[PDB]
RNA sequence: GAGGGACAAGUGGCGUUCAGCCACCCGAGAUUGAGCAAUAACAGGUCUGUGAUGCCCUUAGAUGUCCGGGGCUGCACGCGCGCUACACUGACUGGCUCAGCGUGUGCCUACCCUACGCCGGCAGGCGCGGGUAACCCGUUGAACCCCAUUCGUGAUGGGGAUCGGGGAUUGCAAUUAUUCCCCAUGAACGAGGAAUUCCCAGUAAGUGCGGGUCAUAAGCUUGCGUUGAUUAAGUCCCUGCCCU
C-alpha cells in the first residue's frame, strides 16, 4: 500500500457519541482539490496536515 | 458576551434622543462628555454605556 | 507627642484627618501626615447551622479595624482646643504625650 | 585493597544468625537488639563501619558482644539499654538475644497474677492501647 | 547579533524527516530557548501549545505517577542526563532520536466509538498531528517509568535506552509495542 | 485473619535473584579488562550485567577511576555517567 | 584578590572550614555529645565522624549574619522534618545541648559577644578567621 | 542617577539598583554565579548571555531579593533585570535603542515586560484544595 | 485611601437593517475567585443553642439538683471519609537556601505568646526582657526541595501498628485513652477485584505552617502558601437539568 499525505480545507462539524472527533473534509495534496471527508479526532485547524492510511471510507454526515 | 442589558440599551438610546449635539466618532471624548449630561452611580458602567453609544455612532451616520 | 487614630468606616476616618487638619494647619504647627498601619481582620468562619443536616457551609465574618497615625509636637492649649470636636460615633481617637 | 575476606555467615549468641552486609546492620539480627544499639556498640567498640560485615575478625566480634552484654561498664547509660528500674532486682542492663523470650513470659507471668488487664488483655484476645477497636486487628 | 543556543548545545541540523509533524514539533529557531521550564499560561488558547518545545512537553510528562507528581528541577535532570546519555552513545544527539522516537511511536490511526444508535461498533479514525505528539510523548514516559520499576537502573538510563530503542524501529521499547498493537487494532476495527 | 484478596496482579520479576557482595579475582578480571572497554559505563549498567552488587559497584568503578582511567562526564546527586577514553 | 566570603563556592568553603579546624584542635565537649549523638528525633548516628566540625561550620556563617540570636535562634536555623508514621508529619525545632555547646567552643576560642538585648555575635577575631580561609579556599577553587 | 526598579514575580522581590559603573552583579548580598538550585543556571545567565558586552560593562545593577520561594526568586531576577534593561534605557539613552533592545527580548519572551499575574485560587470550603471536593457517599 | 483604566474602543471577516461571533493589534488586565440572592414548597434537620414556646409527663425517696465511681473508649464483624505506605524519581547523615493570611495576659466573669541565658540525652526545669501588639516574639532563618555520603532492587535500611522496660509536662486525679521522649518488638502490605468519586491553570497532586475547641490535643476542619503537570476546550453516549 502507498500512503499518501492530505491538508484541510474547512471544517465541518464535530462528531462521535461523545462529541469527541471533528469530521474533515480534508482535501487531497496527491492531486485536485477534491477530498474524502474523514472523521478525525485531536485538536485539528484548516490546512492541518493529515497522514491518511485510508483513502477509501469517504463518509459524510450533515 | 458583550450582551449588554436593557439599561444600558435604556439610556443609550436617551442620550442620543437629548444631547446628539455634543457627540462624537470617538470614545475617549464621550466617556468624559456622557458624565457631563448624565448620572452614572458606577465605573463599570461609565465605560459600558460609552463603549455601546460610540458603537452606536457608527451607525447614526450611516444609516 | 502623639494622636492615634482608629476606626472601623474609612470614609468617617478620612474625614477625621480632614477635621484634624482644616482645624489644625491654619495654627503654628508643624504637622505629620496619615501613616498607613495595616488594617488588620480578625476573621470567623461558623457551622451555619446548630445541627448536622445537609451540605457543609460555612459562613465567614470579617472585621477590619483600620489605623492611621498623626503626629503633633506643640504645646498642648491647642490640643486643649482641638479636643473641642464633633465626632462620629465608631471613631476612637486617643492621645499621646 | 580489600581482594576477598572469608566471612559469609557466621554464628553470635548461639540463637540467632547474621549476616555479610553491613556491620551495624549484620547484628540487626539479635532479638532485644535493633537499628541504633548496634551503631552504639560497633562505633565505641571502635570499629569500621565502612569497612563490611564480611572482612571482620575473631575477637573483635567477642568485643562487640562483651559490650553488648555489659555496657554499663564503660559507657552508654540507663536511658539507652533495655532493662528498666523494676526487673524485680532493681538492675539496669541489656536484654541478651535468647533472653528476649524469657522476659517477656516474665513480664506476662506476674501480670497474670497480679489481675492487671495489662496482662489480662494480653491473655485475652485483647487490645491495651488500641483505644478504638472497631476496626483494630480483624480476625 | 545573538544566536540562540540551548545547553552544552547548539539545537541545529535537526532534519524532521516527515511531514504531519512539522508545525508540530517546536524545535524552531523561533522556538528555541536556552531552558525546558516556562511560565505556561498553555490553558488559554487551544492549540497555543503548538508553541512549545517537546523538550519541555517530555519533562511536563515525565512527572507522573503520583509520587513524582511536582518537582520540575528533578525531572529535567532526569532529562539532562538522558541527554547526558545518548550523546555517548554512538555520537548521534539525543535532539536527534528524540524527533524520530515521535515519528515512530506515534500511532497514525486509532480507534472510537461513533453511532448507527445501536451497539458498538468501533470505526478505526484517524488521528491529528498533535496528538501523535501528545500520545507519543506519553507513552515514552510511561516507557520510563515501568522499564526502571523494581530494577537497579535510575529514571535516567533507562529512559536513555528508551529513547534510541524506540528510535530504532525494530520492536523493542515499550512505545512501539503500544503503537503496533493499535495499528493491529485499527485493522480489527475498520 | 483470611488473607483473601479480592485484587489480580502477578507477575514478579525475578524470584529475589542473588548478587556478589564483595568481587572475586574472576570477577577481577572481568572488571580490569572490560569494565573500562565499553563505551558507557553506569554503576547501574554493570550492577545487572555481571550480576555484581551496586555498593561494590561504585567500590570498583570509582578506584579504575581513581586512577584516572575512567573517564567520566559529570557527577550530581543521582547518577554518576562514565565513559572509555582512548 | 577582593574575596567576599561569599565569593567562594558555599559548601567547599563551609567543609573546607571544617579541615582547618582540625589543624587546631578547637572544642570542648563534656560527655553526652561525647557519646551519643541524635538531632532533634532521627533516625540514626551521623555517618560523617567530623560532626563537631560540622556543626561549628555551620554555626560560623549562620552567627555570621544574625548577631543579636542565639540558642534559641541556632535551634531555629537547622530545623528537620520530624516522621511520625502514621500521624502526619510536624515539625519539631532544633537541638538545645549542642545549640548551647557548639556556641561554648567558639566562644572558648573568643568568637562570642553577648548584647544584652540579645545573645551572641561574631567578633573581629572571628570575622578575620572566616575571610582568611576564603582568601585560600576560592584560590583553591580557581587553582 | 538610580533607578530601584522591582520584577514582581509570584510571591518574590528583586529591587534593582540600576545605575552606571563598572559591571557589577549581587543577589541580595552575594556574587553572581552564586545560585542556590543548579538547574535554574542558565537561567539567571540568560539575560547578559542575550544582550550584549557593551550593554553589560557600563551598567552596575545590584539585586536584593525579598522572595518567596527558589524558582520564584530565580524568574524575578531574570524579570527584574529584563525589566532593568527597559528601566535604564528609558532615562538616559534614547527611544531608537530603548524600543529595539525590547523588541529583542519580546520576541524571544513576553513576560518580560508583561507581569502575568498569578495568586493562586483560595481554598474553598467545601474541598480540601482550591477547586477540589471530597468523596461522596451513595447507595 | 481619594481619584484612573477594559469598552470589544480600530482593522479584517461571518452577520435581518441587526443582536452578536471569530482572529490580530497596543494594553498589566479583553473577564479572577467569590459574596448576597427569584415566587413557591419538603409534614427534609435542630424542642440537646436559647430568659422563643404550645400541649401532655415529672417535683421532696425528685424526669430539679449537685456530689462520688462507671459508661459513651467494649468487638466473630459490615460500611464511610481519611492518614502513612507499598520504594531507587527513592531510604539515610549533613551542607545550602527562600513564604503568605493569621495568633498572643488583670475582658460584662476566669483568664498567653515568647526574646535571650543556664541546666538536662530528648521531652522538659530555673531567672530575666518584651508583647493589650507594622515596635517585641518576627528581615516569622517554615517545609517540600536542593549540594555531597551510604544503601543497590533486598518484605531490605522500603514499612511503624502491636508489645517490653523507663525517662518528662499540664491536671482535681490521666486507671480500662492522655500528651512528649528514648531504647527495644519490626506486623500485613508485590500498585489494589466487579464498581465509583474529585479536577482545566497557579488548577490537580506532592510539601509545610497558622487559626477553631485546647490544660494537655490533630489524621479532622478552615485558611495560608511552595515545586507547580497531564490532556481537554467538545458532545448529549452514559447520569441529570432547562425551553417548545
Ligand atoms: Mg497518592
Ligand atoms: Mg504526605
Ligand atoms: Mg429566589
Ligand atoms: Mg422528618
Ligand atoms: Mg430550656
Ligand atoms: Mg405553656
Ligand atoms: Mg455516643
Ligand atoms: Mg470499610
Ligand atoms: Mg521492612
Ligand atoms: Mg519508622
Ligand atoms: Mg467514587
Ligand atoms: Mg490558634
Ligand atoms: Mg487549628
Ligand atoms: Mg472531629
Amino acid at each position: 500500500q502507498p500512503i499518501k499525505l492530505a491538508r484541510v480545507t474547512k471544517v465541518l462539524g464535530r462528531t462521535g457519541s461523545q462529541g469527541q472527533c471533528t469530521q474533515v473534509r480534508v482535501e487531497f495534496m496527491d492531486d485536485t482539490s477534491r477530498s474524502i471527508i474523514r472523521n478525525v479526532k485531536g485538536p485539528v485547524r484548516e490546512g492541518d496536515v493529515l497522514t491518511l492510511l485510508e483513502s477509501e471510507r469517504e463518509a459524510r454526515r450533515l | 458576551g458583550r450582551v449588554r442589558t436593557k439599561t444600558v440599551k435604556k439610556a443609550a438610546r436617551v442620550i442620543i434622543e437629548k444631547y446628539y449635539t455634543r457627540l462624537g466618532n470617538d470614545f475617549h471624548t464621550n466617556k468624559r462628555v456622557c458624565e457631563e449630561i448624565a448620572i452614572i452611580p458606577s465605573k463599570k458602567l461609565r465605560n459600558k454605556i460609552a463603549g455601546y453609544v460610540t458603537h452606536l455612532m457608527k451607525r447614526i451616520q450611516r444609516g | 507627642i502623639r494622636i492615634t487614630l482608629t476606626s472601623r468606616n474609612v470614609k468617617s476616618l478620612e474625614k477625621v484627618c480632614a477635621d484634624l487638619i482644616r482645624g489644625a494647619k491654619e495654627k503654628n504647627l508643624k504637622v505629620k501626615g496619615p501613616v498607613r498601619m495595616p488594617t488588620k481582620t480578625l476573621r470567623i468562619t461558623t457551622r451555619k447551622t446548630p445541627c448536622g443536616e445537609g451540605s457543609k457551609t460555612w459562613d465567614r465574618f470579617q472585621m477590619r479595624i483600620h489605623k492611621r497615625l498623626i503626629d503633633l509636637h506643640s504645646p498642648s492649649e491647642i490640643v486643649k482646643q482641638i479636643t473641642s470636636i464633633s465626632i462620629e460615633p465608631g471613631v476612637e481617637v486617643e492621645v499621646t504625650i | 585493597v580489600i581482594p576477598e575476606k572469608f566471612q559469609h555467615i557466621l554464628r553470635v549468641l548461639n540463637t540467632n544468625i547474621d549476616g555479610r552486609r553491613k556491620i551495624a546492620f549484620a547484628i540487626t539480627a539479635i532479638k532485644g537488639v535493633g537499628r541504633r544499639y548496634a551503631h552504639v556498640v560497633l562505633r565505641k567498640a571502635d570499629i569500621d563501619l565502612t569497612k563490611r560485615a564480611g572482612e571482620l575478625t575473631e575477637d573483635e566480634v567477642e568485643r562487640v558482644i562483651t559490650i553488648m552484654q555489659n555496657p554499663r561498664q564503660y559507657k552508654i547509660p540507663d536511658w539507652f539499654l533495655n532493662r528498666q528500674k523494676d526487673v524485680k532486682d532493681g538492675k539496669y542492663s541489656q536484654v541478651l538475644a535468647n533472653g528476649l523470650d524469657n522476659k517477656l513470659r516474665e513480664d506476662l507471668e506476674r501480670l497474670k497474677k497480679i489481675r492487671a488487664h495489662r496482662g489480662l488483655r494480653h491473655f485475652w484476645g485483647l487490645r491495651v492501647r488500641g483505644q478504638h477497636t472497631k476496626t483494630t486487628g480483624r480476625r | 547579533p545573538d544566536i540562540k543556543l540551548f545547553g552544552k548545545w547548539s539545537t541545529d541540523d535537526v532534519q524532521i524527516n516527515d511531514i504531519s509533524l512539522q508545525d508540530y514539533i517546536a524545535v524552531k529557531e523561533k522556538y528555541a530557548k536556552y531552558l525546558p521550564h516556562s511560565a505556561g499560561r498553555y490553558a488559554a488558547k487551544r492549540f497555543r501549545k503548538a508553541q512549545c518545545p517537546i523538550v519541555e512537553r517530555l519533562t511536563n510528562s515525565m512527572m507522573m505517577h503520583g509520587r513524582n507528581n511536582g518537582k520540575k528541577l528533578m525531572t529535567v535532570r532526569i532529562v539532562k542526563h538522558a541527554f547526558e546519555i545518548i550523546h555517548l552513545l554512538t555520537g548521534e544527539n539525543p535532539l536527534q532520536v528524540l524527533v524520530n522516537a515521535i515519528i515512530n511511536s506515534g500511532p497514525r490511526e486509532d480507534s472510537t466509538r461513533i453511532g448507527r444508535a445501536g451497539t458498538v461498533r468501533r470505526q478505526a479514525v484517524d488521528v491529528s498531528p498533535l496528538r501523535r505528539v501528545n500520545q507519543a510523548i506519553w507513552l515514552l514516559c510511561t516507557g520510563a517509568r515501568e522499564a526502571a520499576f523494581r530494577n537497579i537502573k535510575t529514571i535516567a538510563e533507562c529512559l536513555a535506552d528508551e529513547l534510541i530503542n524506540a528510535a530504532k524501529g525494530s520492536s523493542n521499547s515499550y512505545a512501539i509495542k503500544k503503537k503496533d498493537e493499535l495499528e493491529r487494532v485499527a485493522k480489527s476495527n475498520r | 485473619g483470611k488473607a483473601k484478596k479480592k485484587k489480580w496482579s502477578k507477575g514478579k520479576v525475578r524470584d529475589k535473584l542473588n548478587n556478589l557482595v564483595l568481587f572475586d579475582k574472576a570477577t577481577y578480571d572481568k572488571l580490569c579488562k572490560e569494565v573500562p572497554n565499553y563505551k558507557l559505563i553506569t554503576p547501574a549498567v554493570v550492577s545487572e550485567r555481571l550480576k555484581i552488587r551496586g555498593s561494590l559497584a561504585r567500590a570498583a568503578l570509582q578506584e579504575l577511576l581513581s586512577k584516572g582511567l575512567i573517564k567520566l562526564v559529570s557527577k550530581h546527586r543521582a547518577q554518576v555517567i562514565y565513559t572509555r577514553n582512548t | 584578590p577582593g574575596v567576599t566570603v561569599k565569593d567562594v563556592n558555599q559548601q567547599e568553603f563551609v567543609r573546607a572550614l571544617a579541615a582547618f579546624l582540625k589543624k587546631s584542635g578547637k572544642l570542648k565537649v563534656p560527655e553526652w555529645v561525647d557519646t551519643v549523638k541524635l538531632a532533634k528525633h532521627k533516625e540514626l548516628a551521623p555517618y560523617d565522624e567530623n560532626w563537631f566540625y560540622t556543626r561549628a561550620a555551620s554555626t560560623a556563617r549562620h552567627l555570621y549574619l544574625r548577631g543579636g540570636a542565639g540558642v534559641g535562634s541556632m535551634t531555629k536555623i537547622y530545623g528537620g522534618r520530624q516522621r511520625n508514621g502514621v500521624m502526619p508529619s510536624h515539625f519539631s525545632r532544633g537541638s538545645k545541648s549542642v545549640a548551647r555547646r557548639v556556641l561554648q567552643a567558639l566562644e572558648g576560642l573568643k568568637m562570642v559577644e553577648k548584647d544584652q538585648d540579645g545573645g551572641r555575635k561574631l567578633t573581629p577575631q572571628g570575622q578575620r578567621d572566616l575571610d582568611r580561609i576564603a582568601g585560600q579556599v576560592a584560590a583553591a577553587n580557581k587553582k | 542617577q538610580s533607578v530601584q526598579v522591582f520584577g514582581r514575580k509570584k510571591t518574590a522581590t528583586a529591587v534593582a539598583h540600576c545605575k552606571r559603573g563598572n559591571g557589577l552583579i549581587k543577589v541580595n548580598g552575594r556574587p553572581l554565579e552564586m545560585i542556590e538550585p543548579r538547574t535554574l543556571q542558565y537561567k539567571l545567565l540568560e539575560p547578559v548571555l542575550l544582550l550584549g558586552k557593551e550593554r553589560f560593562a557600563g551598567v552596575d545593577i545590584r539585586v536584593r531579593v525579598k522572595g518567596g520561594g527558589h524558582v520564584a526568586q530565580i524568574y524575578a531576577i531574570r524579570q527584574s533585570i529584563s525589566k532593568a534593561l527597559v528601566a535604564y534605557y528609558q532615562k538616559y539613552v534614547d527611544e531608537a535603542s530603548k524600543k529595539e533592545i525590547k523588541d529583542i527580548l519580546i520576541q524571544y519572551d513576553r513576560t518580560l515586560l508583561v507581569a502575568d499575574p498569578r495568586r493562586c485560587e483560595s481554598k474553598k470550603f467545601g474541598g480540601p484544595g482550591a477547586r477540589a471536593r471530597y468523596q461522596k457517599s451513595y447507595r
